[PDB]
């Protein structure tokens, strides 16, 4: 019964670490890209806008798609709750990775410990995560914003755009996080049985 | 272009619901006794 | 906690809990190379292919 116990928490491990592995890219995924809102049929004009980067059509029945936005430089980013949210997107990111840093800890030191180190870190990802996705949506009323969603946008509110895969896309990445982190704990727990 | 995204919450969609149902068979292995 | 045991023992480290200072060096060895090889794999993937 032992054999098939350790085998058992052995394969869910390594698993877990592929998935931790899979949540990353998808962390770094929608921290990059930017699809999270997107112009719809009866937009004004078209286009669409990530976290910090927004790309606006010219309005000639054409793409001419001028992008402008950068984390590099938080003066083109157009509003203070594009920022927090780019900035929890980001935090995010950054304690997943720790995370994937910290497997190295599994030659050395207690497994139970690193599990749980690995449970905490991805906890506090899906917060900063779920902080940064409740934030996105209070800068939609930033003046650039609404010259491309039109009049009827606001804060919380969608207005004429829609949601682009990157929205959905962190959403499913902060249930993944919380997942994984709640699996990190109860195999933490049941490395010690 | 065709501004309407269907197809690619679709997918989007499905790719997450299948991540998240490998999690929860983790658990399945996890949880069964 | 749903394992039995409580909040803290379930999620928190308090078995010894630094006691392990003189492996410090032990872990650096492969925690810092990894965390460059990492920073190094999202910094040119993201200005290179994504953005
Ligand atoms: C594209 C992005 C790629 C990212 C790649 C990230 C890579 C990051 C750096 C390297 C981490 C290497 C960690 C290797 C750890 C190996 C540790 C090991 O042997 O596992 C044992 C069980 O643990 C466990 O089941 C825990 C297992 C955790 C495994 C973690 C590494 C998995 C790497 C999978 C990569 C797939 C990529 C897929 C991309 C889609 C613990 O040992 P052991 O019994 O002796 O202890 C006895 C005790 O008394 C003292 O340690
Ligand atoms: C120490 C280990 C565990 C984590 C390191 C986190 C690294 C990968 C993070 C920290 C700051 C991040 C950068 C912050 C801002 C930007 C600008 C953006 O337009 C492209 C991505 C880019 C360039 C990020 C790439 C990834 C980055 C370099
Ligand atoms: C830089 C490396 C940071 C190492 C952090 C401590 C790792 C865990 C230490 C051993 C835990 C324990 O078993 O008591
Ligand atoms: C396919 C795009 C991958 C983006 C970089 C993934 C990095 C994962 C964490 C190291
Ligand atoms: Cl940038």
């Amino acid at each position: 019964y032992h054999e098939h116990y350790m085998r058992n928490s052995r394969a869910i491990g390594v698993l877990w670490a592929i998935f931790t592995i899979c949540f990353a890219i998808i962390n770094v995924v929608v921290f990059i890209q930017p699809y999270w809102v997107g112009d719809s049929v009866s937009t004004p004009k078209p286009g669409y806008f990530g976290l910090f980067h927004y790309c606006v059509g010219s309005g000639l029945a054409g793409r001419e798609l001028t992008c402008r936005g950068s984390f590099t430089d938080f003066s083109t980013i157009p509003s203070s709750a594009f920022k927090a949210a780019a900035f929890f997107v980001l935090l995010s990111m950054v304690l997943i990775l720790g995370c994937i840093t910290c497997f190295s800890l599994f030659f050395f030191c207690n497994t139970a410990t690193v599990y749980k180190i690995c449970a905490w870190m991805q906890l506090l990802a899906a917060l900063c995560l779920v902080l940064g996705c409740m934030i996105f949506p209070d800068g939609w009323d930033a003046e650039t914003i609404r010259d491309m969603c039109g009049a009827k946008t606001g804060k919380y509110s969608l207005g004429d755009c829609s949601v682009r895969w990157a929205y959905i896309l962190a959403i499913i990445g902060i249930l993944n996080a919380l997942i994984l982190s709640f699996l990190a704990f109860v195999l933490g727990n049941r490395q010690t049985d | 272009d065709s501004r309407d995204y269907s197809t690619e919450l679709s997918v989007t969609v499905a790719v997450g619901a299948s991540l998240l149902f490998l999690n929860i068979l983790a658990f399945a292995a996890l949880y069964y006794k | 906690c749903l394992d039995g045991k409580d909040c803290a023992s379930f999620f928190c480290c308090f078995e010894d809990c630094h006691i392990r200072i003189a492996k410090m060096d032990s872990y650096a060895r492969i925690f810092f190379p990894t965390a460059f090889c990492l920073f190094n794999l999202v910094y040119w993937v993201s200005y290179l292919y994504l953005g």
